[PDB]
């Protein structure tokens, strides 16, 4: 019943992992999950970096 | 200046000089008018061109990044990381600007020396036959038409061929 923001006491933490072409996510639970809908086919570049700027 | 010749006793500069750097300023029955030395300004141009090589070739591009933030338990390495860049920061700032400040002078001495120098190729061809009246300047005791003007700058001069011609005038006075 922590502090609630947002009016909502309950929380969700967020985790996220990159499965490899050609393995498998095994998504194995008894609740209290929230599940992927879509998901992202990407291939990555570089390093650059995120721009925290308003220009 | 460190040679006393730039802003010296020369004290100003010639703005009608547009093809060199150092140069002459005859005088003569045929005509007047200017004309850069060939050798002092082509080795300064050059020598000008490997002094700012020397500071600019090994500064090569970099490849930057914003890279990956500090979450809260990253606290120690991230002051760690500020006191990195802080440190080269300082470190460049201050070595580029003292760099450039004492590379001007030593520049600004570089052509002190040049001009000093040819001069000093000018007066010690002439000897007795002119007479130094300051500026930079060296009024000919004898007759010098076109030839003879070239003859100094090319360095060519022949003190012996107007050695009497000068003499004549030297013991008039």
């Amino acid at each position: 019943i922590r502090p609630k923001v947002r009016d909502q006491e309950g929380r969700m933490n967020y985790y996220w992992t990159l499965v490899e072409p050609g393995d498998k996510i095994t998504f194995e639970a008894t609740g209290n999950l929230v599940v992927p809908r879509y998901a992202f086919a990407m291939e990555r570049n570089a390093g650059s970096g995120i721009i925290i700027s308003d220009t | 200046g460190l040679f006393g010749a730039i802003a010296g006793f020369i004290e100003g500069g010639w703005t009608g000089m547009v093809d060199g750097w150092y140069g002459y300023h005859h005088q003569n029955e045929q005509g007047s008018g200017y004309a850069a030395d060939l050798k002092s300004t082509q080795n300064a141009i050059d020598g000008i061109t490997n002094k700012v090589n020397s500071v600019i070739e090994k500064m090569n591009t970099q490849f930057t990044a914003v890279g990956k933030e500090f979450n809260h338990l990253e606290k120690r390495i991230e002051n760690l990381n500020k006191k990195v860049d802080d440190g080269f920061l300082d470190i460049w700032t201050y070595n580029a600007e003292l760099l450039v400040l004492l590379e001007n002078e030593r520049t600004l001495d570089y052509h002190d020396s040049n001009v000093k120098n040819l001069y000093e190729k000018v007066r010690s061809q002439l000897k007795n036959n002119a007479k130094e009246i300051g500026n930079g300047c060296f009024e000919f005791y004898h007759k010098c038409d076109n030839t003879c003007m070239e003859s100094v700058k090319n360095g060519t001069y022949d003190y012996p061929k107007y050695s009497e011609e000068a003499k004549l005038n030297r013991e008039e006075i």
